[PDB]
């Protein structure tokens, strides 16, 4: 298992600062589920025993 | 009238003489009344044997 290194941006000693800016939209993220409800079951007396 | 072993919900008066009774065997509602040990139960839909 390896730690992938995030892009490293140096901090300039001078007052001016260096920043990294994205060039492409790269859309298409997705994927989520909540499991809001569960199945409802009622036990039957006499018949089960 | 013949006597049969039966489970009966009995309402005992302050005088100590029962004026009301319920038999679980006769009717779906009577089984609901036997459940909760109460002559009157909350309104709703309840599963039956």
């Amino acid at each position: 298992i390896a730690f992938n290194h995030p892009i490293q941006v140096d901090q300039l000693n001078s007052s001016y600062f260096k920043l990294s800016i994205p060039t492409n939209f790269s859309f298409g993220v997705t994927q989520e589920y909540i499991q809001t409800t569960i199945q409802k079951v009622t036990v039957d007396c006499k018949q089960y025993v | 009238y013949k006597l049969q072993p039966l489970t009966f919900l009995l309402d005992f008066s302050v005088d100590g003489y029962i004026r009301r009774a319920i038999d679980c065997g006769f009717n779906d509602l009577s089984q609901l009344h036997c459940s909760y040990e109460s002559f009157d139960v909350e309104s709703g839909v309840y599963s039956v044997s």
